[PDB]
């Protein structure tokens, strides 16, 4: 926690190179003690140090499999679960380790049938409500990282609903709606007996966190634009006193960090898309949020293509300047920058097809057959060619062209 | 019923001590039949005449002064009782003090009267058969209790198991010989008791006759219990092998049975007889499955029973082991419930449990049926290596049969590039087919699949099989080809299975019809699709619907050839025909996949029953024929070694 | 036609090992057998250490699925503490023979000449880990010294009576000891082994004149 | 407790026989990080006065125990002990398979 404080404190995001002897000594440490006997809350609090100041330990495999050995232990509390899973998804960025995902989920199905068989004899609702919280989290947690039988849990979970009486803060509100929106779109699909009971509740939830109308972080808008709009497309029910609201959260809400990244720049694409589609479908435009994150996209669009036209342009940027080019909701500035991104990549897929065709001789293998060798060769021009040719197509549903053929 | 079962043994035997303590607090609600057995031991072991028996040699100060006096020079006699050595390193290789020729049997019929035979057999070299040792027994007359009785049939039982399949009948008419013999010696006097006719249950088991064992000796011993009150008490040793023949047998109703009655008796149960029972389920839940793959305890209330049962494993307060572990997955694998596998795996992996491979094979054979869980599979892969475990061409055969079941493809092809290629093992034949099944059911393949298949066949030819699935595996193949657009690859296939002999299909043939159709980029053409028609008239091949779909594919890819064209109006014509006769028109149908247990996999080893002990201990008594005096012999040490020796050279 | 590849000559071995064991049982007056049965289990042993060491996937393979885990083990203490049983590997030309990169990192596993450093240092120094599986207990050993200090600051803490009597009757002892001066005669490492001439005659408290391996 | 026993080899000379034998002396070698496993081949070195009786130290482990290790892993001791060792007097110690009674 002292080093997370200092690399915070520090004017940019990563501390000097005088911590990287600290850094070693830690290292050497941590590999130490997963041989050592370890207990589950210094492995907890190690688990928190390193989600706190990024670091990835040298063996990171150790670490994981004393996570196994002590998540299954008697001992394990939902909210040590909901601690570790976090720890765990803010270090492996979206790869966490499936094994303990899925003891993590038997987990919670547990303690949830547990909650089922003793508070409803046991009460005290409020009381409940502080294990009945914990539980919460550590689902929401388990959905972020994108467990397969969420909606299942969350199903089982609102079965038990043992956090009525709305006494859980604002953003467990949302994110138990989001939750119940995905699961009840699930059960629409595959058993629609129960889904029009989430739906309501999620609906109804939505509408409790956005009555108050104030200003939220962009995740939390994310999320709530993403499950109003799967609600309404699974239900096709709806409030005027609904939509003036959502209208005016729409209004009131704007852009609260001005921090643009290309590794969530997708994400930022597709929240414009849905709020632009939100807003069209309800009547009222709000051009305010989303001409803010429009340029604050543009500024790292300008930025990749612009200061280091030689260096490759992410592949992520790449996808999301071709979803964004084919919308007609979108303002020309955007078109303009798409457009040259694109070009950028194309010219770079043009540059590595040249090469590839002049060092093809180096990868040639006299043991494969000569069809074998022809598809080997063929693959590898054909992925730039489709590449190309649906960057193309992108380009030709709009009218930049010019400027690409001007460039 | 078995928890009702349980929790009402527990009540009546409480309310049992309740009367008698009122008519004479907390108690077991069960029984425990051993804790007599170890307390009878703990004593015996504490008996001031075993520690004074077995203590440490005397120093020399304690033996007295210096040396020079006989008799006090040396350290006396030392005793060891090899079952609880006070000392290691029992047996040593000095020149003067070799132990080990003074533990075979000769020297321990000086005081076979006090021997006791469990020990013998566990501890003495170049012991006799066991008949020729009861034999020795019974002229040396000696009382033999139950005890000395139990262990003679256990030492037959253990020659019966180390035996081969077919070589156990001797062995257990042998066996019957030694009980006859037993029952019919008055004097001196022998008994045969619970634990002996449980072993001879066991012998009937190892042997496999459930006829001669089920309706005879446990009959007998049962007989015995009812005439002779409290005189012939059955223990769980009896139960656990009765149990041992019911799973030997496959009786799952006999065993459940026992298992009940051993409930009901009021005493605690083994963890073994607890792994029988969820062994016998899981047998009853295969059976059941396979019953409705073919379309009567319910389903549900089978799977109720084997939840029940695992929970008794904690109501007994019995410690699970690896053996439970393996069970319990086998059980919840025969009654479709990955989840409660994978929740068992991780309540093992908790406390302390050294998972075997038994238990990963059974993880990876139980999410077969379920989507989402490659990453699981390779995370589990790459954790088998710092558990000790390596994997197995069984594991191998189950992660490519869940591949195969998935159509994904992509997870076999990473698996086979990052796990079996540093394996360097031979690949089984339906490993080779549940790879190239996935690889060809997967959606957008790519050429290194059709690399991968080819390097795996080539291997496969290369090394040996018994099996025969080059028919299926070249069919996958030429169908991976399709997929792939390689009509090079799937026409050369040809020459493979002609040099095997094997005959050509309509569904091969249909394949290289679309292989020709989506091929159009690298080759193919009409003079292809006439190639490829021209089989079914000189081949003498029934066309099908699917050939009628790709060579229409074939014609709209290439052109308009006349043969081809008479072609699709003749076989338009038979098709109609064929429709006329019957009621559907006929289809390839697809190559079924693969879904056996683990357990039924054709286990490539026949039995090993080697025991490294009794190879260092020299048991049986192994002989080296020692060199003599040319080791010992250095020749006359006068003068100094000199090259060409003292005297090169001489003439006689 | 591979019948003389190491792993099919180990398990034909210990086939023919488990022939005659059976056969044996059955006719245990076979002196041939017997030594027929002695020379196949050397041969067996032979085979399978030549396996273990060339390829140790098939080794390990084998023995987990035939459940002879103590296959390979030394017969005798006095040769095996010699390392008798291990200068086997060197004297069968199978010394080298790892291929250190693929089951292992090589870096920890060499100390650097130029500072003297060993491999525990090196491997220090590069951030890595070389920690052999611990039994219980060695994690018992190296987890119970920050209780024990614990322990004993907390009694230092709560009882200074008793501390500072138990620390002044030390500090007494210490000094007024006989052999306080810091001479050769204190400095040796081993004084009964080094001054074994006073042993017995002058000095009574040894009784022995060597302890260790010096 | 960090610390690995090795066994090392040395030439004595004969001048009548004109022969040499290798024998074996063993020391206590230091290991900090406890990377030694029963069976290494390892390199040593001598250092400081570590203890009563260690002034060496392992330099460098030139050829792991796989085998040892593996067994580590999967619970059981590195090495299996061997059946047979040291005499405890020079009478024979002769085994005692006699019941309670007797």
């Amino acid at each position: 926690p002292l080093l997370s404080r200092m690399r915070r404190e520090s004017p940019n995001g990563a501390l000097d190179a005088r911590f990287d002897r600290v850094f070693n000594a830690i290292d050497t440490a941590i590999g130490a003690a997963m041989r050592h006997n370890c207990t589950l809350d210094e492995l907890l609090d190690l688990a928190e140090g390193l989600a706190a100041c990024e670091m990835v330990p040298s063996a990171l495999k150790q670490v994981e499999m004393v996570l196994i050995r002590s998540v299954m232990m008697h001992e394990c509390s939902p909210m040590h679960l909901r601690r570790m899973l976090q720890a765990m998804f803010t270090l492996m960025r979206t790869s966490v380790p499936q094994v303990l995902l899925q003891s993590v989920a038997s987990r919670v199905a547990d303690y949830i049938k547990e909650a089922s068989h003793m508070d409803s004899s046991s009460s005290e609702k409020v009381k409940n409500h502080e294990e009945c919280e914990q539980l919460l989290e550590l689902l929401v947690v388990l959905g972020k990282c994108g467990y397969g039988a969420l909606p299942g849990l969350v199903t089982i979970y609102w079965e038990a609903q043992l956090i009525d009486s709305m006494q859980l803060n604002p953003r467990l509100r949302c994110s138990y709606a989001s939750l119940l929106a995905s699961a009840a779109f699930a059960l629409k699909k595959h058993d629609k007996r129960a889904w029009e009971g989430l739906a309501d509740e999620s609906h109804r939830l939505f509408m409790e966190y956005t009555r108050c109308n104030k200003e939220n972080d962009i995740g939390r808008f994310a999320e709530c634009v993403t499950g109003l709009a799967v609600l309404t497309q699974i239900k096709d029910n709806t409030n005027s006193s609904d939509v003036a609201f959502l209208k005016e959260y729409l209004s009131a809400t704007s852009l609260e960090l001005k921090s643009c990244e290309v590794i969530r720049v997708q994400e930022l694409t597709d929240l414009l898309g849905r709020t632009l589609e939100w807003s069209e479908a309800l009547g009222v435009v709000a051009p305010d949020v989303v001409i803010q994150l429009e340029k604050a996209l543009f500024v790292m669009l300008e930025n990749v293509s612009h200061t280091a036209p030689g260096v490759g342009i992410p592949d992520e940027l790449v996808t999301a300047a071709c979803c964004l080019v084919d919308m007609s909701s979108a303002s020309l500035e955007l078109r303009k920058a798409a457009a040259g991104v694109v070009g950028g990549a194309i010219v770079h897929a043009e540059e590595a097809l040249e090469t590839l065709r002049s060092g093809a001789p180096t990868q040639v293998r006299p043991g494969h057959s000569f069809d074998v060798a022809a598809l080997a060769s063929a693959e590898r021009e054909n992925v730039y060619k489709n590449s190309i040719l649906q960057y193309c197509a992108a380009l030709q549903r709009s009218g930049m062209s010019t400027h690409v053929e001007e460039l | 019923r078995l928890a009702a079962a349980a929790v009402k043994a527990a009540e009546w035997y409480a309310a049992e001590n309740r009367r008698k303590q009122k008519g004479g607090c907390t108690a077991p609600l069960w029984f425990d039949d051993t804790e007599q057995n170890l307390l009878a031991r703990e004593q015996h072991v504490r008996s001031p005449a075993y520690r004074e028996l077995h203590r440490p040699a005397l120093t020399n100060a304690a033996m007295g002064l210096y040396g020079g006096e006989p008799g006090f020079e040396k350290a006396h006699r030392v005793w060891v009782d090899p079952d609880r050595p006070h000392i290691k390193h029992i047996y040593n290789q000095t020149a003067l003090a070799r132990n080990l020729r003074y533990a075979r049997y000769g020297y321990f019929k000086r005081d076979m009267h006090l021997l006791d035979v469990d020990k013998l057999v566990r501890h003495a070299r170049l012991l006799p058969t066991p008949g020729r040792l009861l034999t020795d027994f019974l002229y040396q007359r000696v009382p033999l209790p139950d005890k000395s009785c139990a262990a003679l049939i256990r030492y037959q039982r253990q020659q019966i198991e180390m035996l081969e399949v077919w070589g156990r009948h001797a062995s257990f008419q042998c066996a019957v010989e030694m009980f006859e013999r037993m029952i019919v010696t008055n004097i001196p006097p022998v008994e045969v008791g619970v634990e002996t006719h449980g072993e001879m249950v066991l012998c009937a088991a190892a042997c496999g006759k459930w006829e001669e064992g089920w309706n005879v000796y446990a009959n007998r011993a049962r007989e015995l219990e009812k005439e002779s009150p409290e005189s012939f008490i059955l223990n769980t040793f009896f139960f656990d092998a009765l149990l041992t023949l019911c799973v030997a047998a496959g009786r799952v109703s006999e065993g459940i049975d026992t298992l009940e009655e051993v409930i009901k008796r009021n005493l605690r149960p083994r963890g073994t007889m607890l792994n029988k029972a969820m062994i016998l389920y899981s047998i009853l839940g295969e059976q059941m499955s396979k019953h409705e793959a073919s379309r009567l305890c319910e389903p549900e209330e089978v799977e109720k029973m084997g939840l029940e049962v695992w929970s008794l494993f904690d109501f007994y307060q019995l410690p699970r082991t690896t053996a439970s572990i393996e069970a319990y997955m086998r059980m919840c694998c025969a009654f479709n419930k990955p989840t409660l596998v994978l929740k068992a795996q991780g309540f093992a992996d908790a406390s302390d449990i050294r998972l075997s491979i038994e238990c990963f094979h059974w993880l990876v054979y139980a999410i077969r049926g379920v989507a989402g869980f490659g990453d699981y599979v390779m995370d589990v892969l790459s954790q088998l290596r710092p558990r000790g475990l390596t994997p197995d061409f069984v594991l191998f055969t189950l992660s490519f049969m869940y591949c195969a079941l998935q159509r994904d493809g992509e997870l076999a092809l990473a698996i086979f590039d990052q796990h079996f290629v540093h394996q360097n093992m031979n690949p089984t034949p339906e490993m080779v087919l549940l790879f190239i099944q996935a690889c060809s059911n997967c959606e957008e393949p790519t050429a290194v699949m059709l690399e991968r298949s080819e390097t795996l066949i080539k291997r496969l030819e290369a090394v040996g099989s018994s099996v025969d699935l080059i028919s299926p595996i070249y069919d996958q193949f030429l169908e991976l080809c399709a997929h792939l657009g390689a009509v090079a690859s799937g026409f050369s296939a040809l020459k493979r299975i002609v040099g095997f002999g094997k005959p050509l299909t309509t569904r091969m043939i249909n394949s290289l019809l679309l292989a020709n159709s989506n091929a159009i980029s690298s080759n193919g053409s009409l003079s292809m699709t006439e190639e490829l028609v021209g089989f079914f008239t000189l081949l003498k091949i029934r066309p099908n619907a699917d050939t009628e779909i790709c060579v229409n594919l074939c014609r709209d890819a290439f052109g308009e050839s006349p043969v081809v064209n008479d072609f699709i109006k003749v076989i338009g014509e038979s098709l109609q025909g064929d429709s006329e006769k019957g009621e559907a028109p006929q289809y390839d149908e697809d190559i079924p996949v693969i879904q056996v247990p683990p357990h039924e996999l054709r286990q490539l080893r026949t039995e090993w029953k080697l025991s490294p002990r009794d190879i260092v201990l020299r048991r049986f008594g192994q002989h080296t024929k020692p060199p003599g005096k040319a080791a010992l012999d250095v020749g006359s040490m006068r003068g100094s070694v000199i090259p060409f020796g003292r005297s090169p050279g001489e003439q006689l | 036609f591979d019948t003389t590849s190491p792993a099919v000559l180990a398990v034909k071995r210990a086939l023919k090992c488990r022939v005659l064991r059976n056969h044996l049982l059955t006719n245990p007056h076979n002196n041939i057998i017997k030594t027929v049965l002695a020379n196949t289990e050397r041969k067996l042993n032979h085979a399978l250490r030549r396996l273990r060491k060339v390829d140790f996937k098939k080794y390990w393979e084998i023995i987990r699925d035939h459940d002879v885990q103590d296959i390979l083990q030394p017969p005798n203490l006095v040769t095996y503490r010699q390392g008798s049983y291990w200068k086997y590997d060197w004297n069968a030309g199978l010394a080298i023979s790892t291929n250190l990169a693929d089951v292992m990192d090589p870096r920890g596993l060499n100390g650097c000449v130029e500072t003297g450093r060993s491999r525990s240092e090196v491997a220090r120094d590069l951030g890595l880990s070389y920690t052999r599986p611990l039994h219980e207990n060695e994690k018992k050993q190296l987890s119970h010294q920050a209780v024990y200090y614990e322990r004993l600051a907390k009694f230092k803490m709560e009882q200074p009576e008793a501390a500072r009597a138990m620390e002044r009757e030390r500090f007494v002892r210490k000094f007024s000891g006989m052999f306080v001066k810091m001479d050769i005669r204190s400095g040796a490492p081993d004084f009964p082994s080094t001054y074994r001439r006073l042993l017995g005659t002058k000095v009574v408290r040894w009784a022995s004149k060597r302890h260790g391996p010096n | 407790l960090k610390t690995a026993v090795v066994a090392t080899n040395h030439m004595v000379y004969y001048p009548k026989f004109n022969q040499r034998v290798s024998r074996t002396k063993r020391f206590f070698a230091h290991d900090e990080d406890l990377a030694c496993v029963e069976g290494d081949l390892v390199h040593i070195k001598q250092c400081r006065k570590i203890s009563k009786y260690k002034h060496y130290y392992v330099f460098s482990i030139l050829e792991p125990n796989v085998e040892g290790r593996e067994r580590l892993k999967l619970g059981l001791k590195a090495v299996p002990p061997p059946l047979f060792g040291y005499p405890v007097s020079r009478r024979i110690v002769k085994l005692n398979l006699t019941s309670t009674e007797g």
